């Protein structure tokens, strides 16, 4: 077991600071290197920085060369990353990743081997940088009018994510909940749909259950043929 | 400071066949090169490091090769659970860079079933109107939606998104939303979604008339 | 106060060579010459050991090659006592034919679709035993259907539908005796002609006794061709003809649909071990830039040098006391 | 080495230093201590890894070549095939021999250099507050507790703070 856990993150206004922790637990004696890698939903991976031994890194990407600073606390076995002067594009799912090198390199066990590949990845912490201001969704029916489709539109919420279930999770077959889209207002909108037998409309009640934990908002919306 | 370009952006390979990926890299790079298998909703997992040396306890069907500039990744026996996205990193420039990403697909052509939804009265009272077009369970992924309002093509006022390939039937679905102000929505009668897809011999239109049903 | 600057040292130093000194001790060094093999020709590769199977036999199917008719391989290992044939004969252009197969990737088979009207096609021999006497798995042996009955002038055309060039193999039978030819194929002149857009040739049996191998004085000779896509091979014969039932397609010509690309075929006496560089001594690691194992190599290999060892210092001078 | 520190004015290495390649040993009022210098250690290691990166895991693919063993006497053409291979092996054997001799000379010189740089940097830090005893050791002419020693090792030592005390100790009778 070499898993690490990322804590912290959240919503911050552009220009603020935020540090993310990484509890390095397991096989890692923490004489090996560690790294941070961020990814925004809708974009690929991007290496952020790295740490080695004590103060041997000092290794930051050009995007955050003057903003991010990497700390290491071997006494409590936790890796940090102070993200100062955050901009809009810094919104990403920051992953804390192990670092391994070929045994021919890394002469002294503590210092940095300038050739690392990440083997054990973490669960990741999502950090959102906007001027947004948390807001719960409005939920509107997508009414059905052998097989019928019905759904719920979950509109105008911030930040991600929302969860949608149907009939308190008793309805699974045929459900599709789509990725949210970001509107020009800066709020998200998503749809969840289900296909059901046309013959069930009249006997069977369909309710979408929407949960937006960031605003502790909870909506059940019955979807009726009209 | 050393860009990585993977090719293509997405590939469709039948299960069992070998899927060869590309990782072209500007400037020389040989010592360090790592491949990853990031399944949706999960963290990336190391497959190969260096160039050909695969990670510990990973299947032997994952093969790696390449030198200096051109690098390849071939998956011998493909499985339905390999629908992940693959990336490649590099040394060094004291600054490691990742690749763009290659999406891997795993069926018979299937036309979308198309549904159109008017805005709810609840939404209209808040001053906006979202008209939704659903394209359900189609294959392959390429599909086009056009919106018309009283036969006038809409531009700039829709957004769409597409699901990951469905594990249960290997299809995709797509939702498109046309957003109008309440005032605009109530000024027009016919709302239509027109769908183009390989499985349809002609584009299909679903429509409604506002205030009719 | 006193502040002293210093460096580390170790009790177990290593001797290296420099420009000015034959023998100087450093804290650590690494070996640059690979001097050992694990003794096997190969982990992480898809390999097939033909064993008793001759390689060419994979194409036409003796009982030996039964496992390997449609094999898929990155690395192919031939073996020494292997016999390409069950009924005595030899391939025309044999050495050239194998080199094709070694690098094939393996082979896929599909039926050429031939059908017959009035002939024995089920020809069997003591030579191909296989529960009961049998023949090549991939061919049909054609006989008169009544002893001493003159054999029919027949024609076959097969056309290469697939994008990959097909491999086609056929046989000419030289009967044990002038009698046996008669008994088998009837009497009179025997002519076989093979026609392709790039290929045409005519074959005739030259029946006689030959030294008894596998218990047979008779011989079957195999001739092969490569057929471009969209090309017809036309088979015309009055007898003595061994007919292809299946076409052989290379796997490294596949469209990424079977496709297993680019194999290396080796010849090895060594066992296999699944726990890039091949030498006649066996495979060797290629982490080191040089090697002392064999000047003969194949693949991504360290360069052969005469030195048995070359230590590269990876640490400072070792100064103990 | 060409700089004369390692196996030079520094009499010997420290086996008891296992957390770094270069470092400091001190004696003051509070006792005797040892501490590795990470930056100079890493500088040496990075250069050696740079050499390794050029040599390790970079082999070149060869496929069909010429035959190199022969079962029968043939004369001319076989003489040529043998001579070509023998020529090639001698030239690569030369390259390998020289490479190692050159890299090793350089590795020994760069590690000696890093030691010298650390010594020179420390000397400049101490200004007029210390004297070089000639064996890699500085006699520091003022009271320097553990935090003071630490400030020297981490580059925050302020010489002006101690200069008066130090000068009085150095220049007397």
């Amino acid at each position: 077991e070499v898993q690490l856990l990322e804590s912290g993150g959240g919503l911050v206004q552009p220009g603020e600071s935020l540090r993310v922790s990484c509890a390095a637990s397991g096989f890692t004696f923490r004489d090996s290197a560690l790294s941070w890698v961020r990814q925004a939903p809708g974009k690929g991976l991007e290496w952020v920085s790295a740490i080695s031994g004590n103060g041997g890194a000092t290794y930051y990407a050009d995007t955050v060369k003057g903003r991010f600073t990497i700390s290491r606390d071997n006494s409590q076995t936790t890796l940090y990353l102070q993200m100062n002067s955050l901009r809009a594009d810094d919104t990403a799912t920051y992953y804390c990743a192990k670092d391994e090198s070929p045994p021919i390199y890394n002469l002294m066990p503590g210092y940095y081997s300038t050739y690392y590949y990440m083997d054990v990845w973490g669960k990741g912490t999502t950090v959102t940088v906007s001027s947004a201001s948390t807001k719960g969704p409005s939920v509107f029916p997508l009414a059905p009018s052998g097989t019928a489709a019905l759904g719920c539109l979950v509109k105008d919420y911030f930040p991600e994510p929302v969860t949608v279930s149907w009939n308190s999770g008793a309805l699974t077959s045929g459900v599709h909940t789509f990725p949210a889209v970001l509107q020009s207002s800066g709020l998200y909108s998503l749809s969840s749909v289900v296909t059901v037998p046309s013959s069930s409309l009249g006997t069977q009640t369909y309710i979408c259950n929407v949960n937006h934990k960031p605003s502790n908002t909870k909506v059940d919306k019955r979807v009726e043929p009209k | 400071e050393i860009v990585m370009t993977q090719s293509p952006v997405t590939l469709s390979v039948s299960p069992g066949e070998t899927a060869t990926l590309s990782c072209r890299a500007s400037q020389s790079v040989r010592s360090n090169l790592a491949w990853y298998q990031q399944k949706p909703g999960q963290a990336p997992r190391l497959l190969i490091y260096g160039a050909s040396t695969r990670a510990t306890d990973i299947p032997a069907r994952f093969s790696g090769s390449g030198s200096g500039t051109e690098f390849t990744l071939s998956i011998s026996s493909l499985q339905s659970d390999d629908f992940a996205v693959y990336y490649c990193q590099q040394y060094n420039h004291w600054l490691r860079t990742f690749g763009q990403g290659t999406k891997l697909e795993i069926r018979t052509v299937a036309a979308p079933s198309v549904f159109i939804f008017p805005p709810s009265d609840e939404q209209l009272k808040s001053g906006t109107a979202s008209v939704v077009c659903l394209l359900n369970n189609f294959y392959p992924r390429e599909a086009k939606v056009q919106w018309k309002v009283d036969n006038a093509l809409q531009s700039g006022n829709s957004q769409e998104s597409v699901t990951e390939q469905d594990s249960k039937d290997s299809t995709y679905s797509l939702s498109s939303t046309l957003t109008l102000s309440k005032a605009d929505y109530e000024k027009h009668k016919v709302y239509a979604c027109e769908v183009t897809h390989q499985g349809l011999s002609s584009p299909v239109t679903k429509s409604f008339n506002r205030g009719e049903c | 106060a006193t502040l002293c600057l210093g460096h580390h040292a170790v009790p177990n130093g290593t001797i290296v060579k420099t420009i000015t000194n034959d023998r100087i001790e450093v804290t650590n060094a690494t070996e640059l010459v690979q001097n050992s093999s694990i003794g096997e020709i190969c982990k992480g590769k898809k390999a097939v050991d033909l064993g008793s199977c001759g390689i060419l036999g994979t194409i036409i199917g003796p009982p030996q090659c039964d496992l390997h008719l449609e094999f898929k391989a990155d690395l192919i290992i031939e073996r020494r006592n292997s016999s390409d044939i069950c009924y005595p004969g030899r391939f025309t252009n044999e050495e050239a034919l194998r080199q094709i197969i070694r690098e094939s990737g393996g082979i896929d088979k599909e039926s050429m679709g031939f059908r017959y009207s009035g002939i024995r096609t089920d020809g069997a021999t003591s030579a191909c035993k296989r529960t009961v006497s049998s023949f090549y798995s991939e061919m049909k042996w054609l006989s008169s259907s009544m002893n001493n009955q003159v054999f029919p002038q027949l024609n076959q055309t097969y056309r290469n539908t697939r994008k990959e060039p097909a491999l086609i193999v056929w046989g000419v039978h030289h009967s044990s005796s002038l009698d046996e030819q008669n008994k088998l194929y009837g009497t009179g002149n025997k002519l076989i002609t093979v026609g392709s857009s790039k290929y045409q040739q005519s074959f005739s049996p030259s029946p006689g006794a030959r030294p008894k191998v596998n218990g047979q004085a008779g011989r079957i000779d195999f001739h092969w061709m490569l057929l471009d896509p969209g090309d017809t091979v036309t088979f015309t014969f009055n007898g003595a003809f061994i007919a292809p039932d299946r076409a052989t397609f290379l796997r490294s010509n596949a469209p990424s649909g079977e496709y297993n690309g680019k194999s290396l075929g080796i010849q090895s006496d060594a066992q296999i071990d699944e726990s890039e560089c091949f030498t006649p001594n066996g495979s060797i690691p290629n982490d080191k830039p040089f090697q002392n194992v064999n000047r003969i190599t194949y693949g991504a290999c360290p360069r052969y040098v005469k030195h048995s060892t070359l230590k590269l210092a990876t640490g400072m001078r070792n100064v103990p006391e | 080495g060409i700089f004369g520190a390692i196996a030079g004015f520094i009499e010997n290495g420290w086996e008891g230093m296992v957390d770094g390649w270069y470092g400091f040993r001190h004696q003051n009022s509070e006792g005797r201590g040892q501490a590795a210098d990470l930056k100079s250690t890493q500088a040496a290691i990075d250069q050696i890894n740079g050499k390794l990166n050029r040599l390790i895991g970079k082999t070149n693919e060869k496929f069909h070549q010429i035959e190199k063993e022969f079962s029968e006497v043939e004369g001319r053409i076989q003489d040529l095939e043998k001579y070509v291979e023998d020529t090639k092996i001698d030239l690569w054997s030369y390259n390998a021999e020289l490479l190692v001799a050159l890299e090793n000379q350089h590795t020994i010189d760069l590690t000696d250099s890093e030691m010298n740089k650390l010594f020179e940097k420390t000397k400049k830090q101490l200004r007029e507050n210390a004297e070089d005893m000639g064996n890699g050791c500085f006699k520091i002419y003022h009271k320097c507790d553990n935090a003071c020693i630490g400030s020297i090792r981490n580059g925050t030592y302020d010489h002006n703070v101690y200069r008066d005390e130090a000068l009085n100790n150095r220049f007397q009778i």
